[PDB]
RNA sequence: GCGCCGUGGCGCAGUGGAAGCGCGCAGGUCUCAUAAACCUGAUGUCCUCGGAUCGAAACCGAGCGGCGCUACCA
């Protein structure tokens, strides 16, 4: 079962488990919580930096992997513009709260 | 005229815990 | 009955009501989570050890019932910036007053200098600084807070003012503050024969200054209640307490007796001679700063049309400004003052939502 | 005199799918309900249903999950305040 | 101090044996899935404590909190 069970869900097949090592911070590539949802592949996404932005969604996330309200996620930013800027990887929740501990994130957000 | 109260402070000071 | 009416001015949460209760014993309830807001009010027995405040001197040296002197009464006021309005009103019972200062905070504290300077303008000369946290405190510290005091009491009419530090929260150091207000706030003599009369701050009560009451006068109460006109009110003395203890009479000096209507009203002689103005001519002086808030900006002079807080007596009324002269400007009012006499007032502005303290003059008939 | 400050009730109600409704609990009776009803259904997408309650209370109903928006619309089209909100669920 | 609400969670109501409604959370069931639609809840006896009376949260008191009356009661 990934989402609500289905005839048309078996044919797919997902793999990366529950005990994932999770993903560290790059060049031009930062943190961050999701101000608003919206429509389109479009989200709006308000960075851990200080910058308001807007996020969008590149492949692969598109229908494998859902997500919500106020999630912390791996945003790689435009190199030549910054206005828009690309969601590569989301975050889980305990995964979050470990980045938390950890400190590598600012501590600004509440999951 | 301090002489009077320097030594109100004195009394004062000298009653407390 | 009590003798006189001392004041307890000062800046907020000083414990002007703390010192209060430390001499008498009596809170001023509170307000509970607060602090006080109506004007507290508590008596007091004054004897003295010749060989106090109960008939007991076997509490140092020994036993010889100690000698009484006089009763006396006190006048909780308020700290808060925003009670100005009340505790001037106040002061027009006052024989004399305590300044309350902190020992743990800024000397000069807004509300502390607006009454200090209330005190001298209405003519309360008879004062008593008292420095009170000093429980709290480094023995330097309460000593150059002295010095600042000192310096400030200076120019000023405050000569030998004396500063009598004290811990109102462990009661120490307070038989001395009963020496001083056993020494200089003496008890005025007060010719009795003169015109009945006296201000009211509570009802549910206030304070004669010239003249004396009996039980079963005919009396009446000014401006009295209102149409808009404004008609005395009659009745007869029912009866006179002081404190707790009920009197046959009540002569100057402490505070006798719904929510408190006829506040700022007051009482006199039934067939009596006072006049209850709408419009009065006062002389008149200011202040070259506003010596009251937390910033002192220069006092602007008197525009015309402006509406201005005059505290008259005990009351407390709003009124407009129909004239300006040098020294005697002509007020409308919303609601009527009785005026006794000759006179003393005390003028205010809305400066900042809040209103303060400006200038003063003398009421004129 | 007026209390400034009074309770608000923004609950979670599940709706048809994952969906869900901003119900409206405490609401302060001195503007036209059915009103405020109009306004809110033209700004969203929202149909507007009210559940009566004996002397005090009024269950507002707004079908979908904006609760900020609708917070938001609140503030700018005057009749209720900003201090008076609580968000119940999640 | 009076009056009502005194919870099994919130918000509404009823007083002498009967677990009262609307929502919420916690969980289930039904459907491939969620919602609607359904049941079960939780400190076991509906303030704290005990009693008159087998009993009861309801009758009575001492003892608390929110507001409907009061205005600071020397
Ligand atoms: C505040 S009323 C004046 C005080 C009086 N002893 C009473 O109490
Ligand atoms: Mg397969």
């Amino acid at each position: 079962n990934t989402k609500g069970g289905k005839k048309g869900r078996r044919g797919k097949n997902d793999s990366d488990g529950p005990k994932r090592e999770l993903i560290y911070k790059e060049e031009g590539q930062e943190y961050a919580q999701i101000t608003k949802m919206l429509g389109n592949g479009r989200v709006e996404a308000s960075c851990f930096d200080g910058n308001k932005r807007m996020a969008h969604i590149r492949g692969k996330l598109r229908k494998k992997v859902w997500m919500g309200q106020g999630d912390i996620i791996l945003v790689s930013l435009r190199d030549f513009q910054d206005d828009q800027c690309d969601v590569v990887h989301k975050y889980n929740l305990d995964e979050a709260r470990t980045l938390k501990n950890q400190g590598e994130l600012p501590e600004n957000a509440k999951i | 005229v301090g002489l009077p109260y320097s030594e109100l402070l004195s009394r004062f000071f000298n009653i407390l815990r | 009955q009590a003798t006189i009416n001392i004041g307890t001015i000062g800046h907020v949460a000083h414990g002007k009501s703390t010192v209060v209760r430390a001499i008498s014993g009596v809170q001023t309830v509170r307000l509970e989570r607060n602090i006080t807001i109506k004007l507290g009010y508590a008596n007091a027995k004054i004897y003295k050890c010749q060989e106090e405040i109960s008939p007991k001197c076997q509490r140092p040296g020994c036993p010889g019932r100690y000698k009484l002197v006089r009763h006396v009464s006190f006048v909780d006021c308020p700290g808060h910036d925003i009670l100005m309005s009340t505790m001037l009103s106040g002061a027009a019972v006052m024989d004399a007053a305590l300044l309350l200062i902190a020992g743990n905070e800024s000397c000069p504290q807004p509300q502390t200098s607006e009454h200090l300077a209330a005190i001298e303008i209405m003519k309360l000369k008879h004062v008593i600084i008292l420095q009170n946290k000093v429980d709290l405190m480094r023995e330097e510290s309460a000593l150059e807070h002295q010095k600042s005091i000192l310096k400030f009491i200076r120019g000023t009419i405050a000569d030998g003012a004396p500063i009598v530090p004290i811990s109102a929260q462990l009661k120490y150091n307070i038989d001395a503050v009963n020496e001083f207000i056993v020494k200089t706030i003496p008890v005025p003599p007060r010719d009795f024969m003169i015109s009945p009369r006296l201000i009211v701050i509570r009802s549910f009560g206030g304070s004669i200054l010239n003249g004396v009451f009996k039980l079963g006068d005919e009396i009446e109460i000014r401006p009295g209640i209102v149409t808009i006109q404004c008609k005395p009110i009659f009745s007869n003395i029912v009866s006179l307490f002081a404190e707790q203890n009920d009197l046959k009479f009540a002569v100057p000096g402490g505070l006798i007796g719904r929510a408190d209507r006829l506040v700022g009203q007051v009482v006199g002689a039934k067939g009596h001679l006072p006049n209850i103005y709408t419009d009065i001519e006062i002389n008149y002086f200011l202040l070259r700063r506003l010596l009251g808030v937390k910033k002192q900006a220069k006092v602007r002079k008197l525009e015309p049309n402006e509406v201005l807080m005059v505290n008259i007596g005990s009351t407390a009324t709003g009124a407009r400004v129909v004239a300006v002269k040098a020294d005697m400007a002509r007020l409308q009012l919303t609601s009527p003052a009785c005026t006794e006499i000759n006179e003393k007032i005390a003028l205010s502005r809305r400066i900042e939502k809040h209103w303060r303290l400006i200038g003063w003059a003398t009421i004129k008939k | 005199e007026t209390a400034t400050s009074n309770y608000i009730h923004i609950r979670i109600q599940q709706r048809n799918g994952r969906k869900t409704l901003t119900t409206v609990q405490g609401v302060p009776e001195e503007y036209d309900l059915k009103r405020i009803l109009k306004v809110l259904k033209k700004d969203f997408a929202c149909n507007g249903n009210i559940v009566k309650d004996p002397e005090m209370g009024e269950i507002i109903q707004l079908q979908g999950d904006q609760r900020a928006k609708v917070c938001e619309f609140m503030i700018s089209q005057l009749g209720l305040q900003k201090k008076n909100i609580k968000i119940h669920g999640f």
